[PDB]
């Protein structure tokens, strides 16, 4: 039971420039013998946690100059003087000192800094092939956009529907440094068929103008 | 009556269970004793008994080890 | 140093599994070692941990009284015996080495997954807009399927395309995902486009073909 | 006075030198002391101390161990 | 300095006839702890010394039943039931109960029993190879005897002579369990010249009559 | 389970040497393991012990303060270090493993020479009767060499003979041999005998001939 909180949950930087992670604990983690407990681990995408720093400020084995490790008591601070790409993953911070339970921080995610895009918004109506045995998912694509936070709404006849809206985005893009998010909205084959107007609408803020894709069923 | 170890005043009880060092201080502080004071030990006859169990520093008596189970000695004046 | 895990693998509610972490490149009986799982949401949790000689063991309050960490020094193996499996001790398990008073080596890791649904296929439809721009983006919509693990393949007419790969939501015990494909305005309808989608668990392979 | 283990009289003097069967029990012989009485310290709470040591029945207080070296004490009434 | 003491030196059996070595020590081997370290080990010929018996009638692994140990205190004996071909070669007692040091019996050999057998005996007169260089060598084998027992003089002009005589045995002839041995006299040329009559004589159970083999240095 | 020693050799008196006995098969650090010298008159003579850890050492009277016994566990290897070697130290070296309260597995050993004599040819005499019976006994004298091994080999006109190879007897720090040869008396003067004589040490083959 002790709390590691780590802030930010995303940190963007772009190559070369410093990046700095906090972590925070419940409890003081300095030790009765001196030594203060808190380590940092890195976990690259597809591989398994590594170690970075240990006890505050000890880099581990083969791991650069650029990394370090600072704090006391409560809090700590992982700096990178200048990120490469090499660096990119997910830092968690840990403490050993009041165990067991051995507790993680949250994570915080290095990821790229890139220029702003707007969404590439495109809207399906659900195909006959679902329609005919029942079931309407109204798809919305919104691809190759940055930063991160968008909003999307679904519209149906103009009011927003909350029912049955599910949203999955993709991971930083490898090509291009951009993000993509799938948006469904299930509604039944009737349900569907009772209205006319779809709208998947959203909001970025590299336009103070929403990005409106709709279909009329009786187009 | 020292069922243990007895240093001037003291009474050192051999706790033969592996512990955490934090679960051992405890462990003492539970039953009104504290670990043993590493400089007070070292140039005793005590220091045969109580090397390598838990000092009262957080190591035991003479890379790290904060993570490992040791014996433990509670000491408890009379 | 290496350190490898294996046993991981889909279980059902109250069932039973055993993993193993087999290691090498260090003198075994020397190190304490612990368990540590990684949740969907991307999370480290400590599970288990075991001193050098396996006389005493930790465990995190979770798995108090259903997991069991022992091991053999003789065959340099750590073991994570777990009953009465929950939905909530679904991860990757990996077991880590510790070293400094932090974990300095771990394995790759293994994956557990606790659930009762039943191995179900795909059903697959095709995404095409409704009846503009120079590219065109296709999809196709990937529906209520059990386990994880699709694969979706697309044929277009141009070598230039980007493929968007969404991952799975658990949707009414049954995995939903969705791909789209991002092709020029010339080369769809006027070529065909279609979605091949595997899904090896049910030994299935749907094709969609993208029709205006 | 006794700097070691008291009980019921007797004197235990840990001797941390690991020594093979022989050796150890001529050692507490010259000292005027005998090794430890399996029987008689091994419901008490001495037990936890003299474990894994050599007995006056030529055995480690608890295969084939008459070669090999422990720990002992030397006992000797007061 | 706990002597063993074994007897026999060398034991002749026959193949399938019982056998039993003596092994004594100088104080009581039995410990303290109620066991009695006594042990026996055998040594096959080009072969290290392997285990058979350890803590008095102890059969090791892979030892058989008819291979067994007893006494007590100071007097112990091992028995061999029947005697097979693979037993032969030598046994050695030990003591482990008043160490350091750990001490070793002198070794029984066990050998093949088989019919009496007068030597083949020749005798060399020294090679002229040898004679102008200045070296005398008189040889004489005497091969194939049984049993080992024998008795050899050398005789110049008559008379016995026990200066600069060489004997050297052989082990147990593998063919037909015999013993043959080589003896040597040298003397230097001018002494060997100033003598007529070379004789090498041996006296064996087999015969009340010395084998007598001579050569005249003017024949 | 496996022991084997290297190392042995010759050397000078006053001189050093390291044997070696890397073993197999068991747990190394486990066990506590003696060296035991099998000396020229064929009798076994204690010389070392060592504890599991090496914390512990014993020597004979007779090595005190001249060989040090010492290991290295994580290379499962016993060592047996020689300083001031004296020809009494002329023995095959075991080591052996401590089990039961004796000692239960033995290597193979390794040969020890002490000795200031230098590398020497053999001289080779044969021996021929002076100036009868259905056989012959031949012989050659194989006189003042240094080291041991040499290997007599003979040829005859007869498939049947025997041969019989006499244990070398050290005489003014040199050894002395003899061979002998017994063959069917219609097959010598008639045929030629031969032995030939190689000295490895020193590269050396010497033929004689036998004549009457
Ligand atoms: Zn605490
Ligand atoms: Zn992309
Ligand atoms: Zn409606
Ligand atoms: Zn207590
Ligand atoms: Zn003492
Ligand atoms: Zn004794
Ligand atoms: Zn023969
Ligand atoms: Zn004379």
């Amino acid at each position: 039971d002790v709390v590691m909180t780590q802030t930010p949950l995303s940190l963007p930087v772009s190559l070369g420039d410093q990046a700095s992670i906090s972590c925070r604990s419940s409890q003081s983690l300095i030790h009765t013998n001196g030594n203060t407990y808190l380590h940092w681990y890195l976990q690259k995408p597809g591989q398994s946690p590594k170690l970075l720093i240990y006890k505050v400020s000890n880099r581990f084995s083969g791991v650069p100059d650029r990394f370090s490790g600072s704090g006391s008591g409560t809090d700590f601070t992982l700096k990178i003087s200048r990120v490469e790409a090499e660096d990119l993953g997910v830092y968690f911070c840990s403490q050993s000192t009041h165990i067991p339970p051995w507790t993680f921080g949250g994570g915080t995610k290095l990821e790229i800094k890139r220029a702003d895009a707007a969404p590439t918004v495109s809207i399906f109506p659900t195909i006959s092939e679902q329609l005919t045995s029942g079931g309407a998912s109204v798809v919305c694509f919104l691809n190759n956009f940055y930063p991160k936070d968008i909003n999307v709404k679904w519209k149906i006849d103009g009011s927003e529907r909350q029912n049955g809206v599910l949203n999955s985005w993709t991971d930083q893009d490898s090509k291009d440094s951009t993000y993509s998010m799938s948006s469904t909205l299930t509604l039944t084959k009737d349900e569907y068929e009772r209205h006319n107007s779809y709208t998947c609408e959203a909001t970025h803020k590299t336009s103070t103008s929403p990005i409106v894709k709709s279909f009329n069923r009786n187009e | 009556s020292c069922n243990g170890l007895y240093y001037q005043g003291s009474c050192y009880i051999l706790h033969s269970d592996y512990q955490m060092f934090s679960d051992a201080a405890a462990n003492c502080t539970a039953e009104s004793s504290t670990l043993p004071n590493k400089s007070d030990v070292m140039i005793t006859w005590l220091i045969d008994y109580v090397e390598d169990t838990w000092g009262s520093d957080g190591n035991p008596i003479t890379s790290d080890v904060s993570q490992e189970v040791r014996k433990y000695f509670c000491v408890k004046t009379m | 140093v290496k350190l490898v895990e294996s046993g991981g693998g889909l279980v059902q509610p109250g069932g039973s599994l055993t993993l193993s972490c087999a290691t090498s490149g260090f003198t075994f009986s020397d190190y304490y070692i612990y368990w540590v799982r990684q949740t969907p949401e991307k999370r480290l949790e400590w599970v288990a941990y075991i001193s050098n000689s396996g006389g005493n063991t930790y465990y995190s309050d979770a798995v108090k009284g259903r997991f069991t960490i022992s091991r053999d020094n003789a065959k340099n193996t750590l073991f994570l015996q777990m009953s009465r499996l929950k939905s909530e001790d679904t991860a990757v398990y990996y077991c880590a080495r510790q070293w400094g008073g932090a974990m300095d080596y771990w394995g790759q890791g293994t994956s557990v997954t606790v659930s009762s649904a039943k191995t179900t296929p795909p059903s697959v439809y095709p995404l095409a807009p409704g009846c503009t721009g120079s590219s065109v983006t296709l999809g196709c919509l990937v529906k209520g399927y059990f386990p994880e693990s699709v694969t979706v393949t697309w044929n277009s007419g141009s070598l230039s395309s980007s493929v968007h790969t969404f991952p799975a939501l658990l949707q009414s015990g049954l995995y939903t995902m969705s791909s789209s494909v991002t092709v020029p305005s010339s080369t769809w309808p006027s070529q065909t486009v279609t979605c091949s989608v595997a899904h090896p668990a049910s030994s299935t392979t749907v094709d969609k073909k993208l029709e205006p």
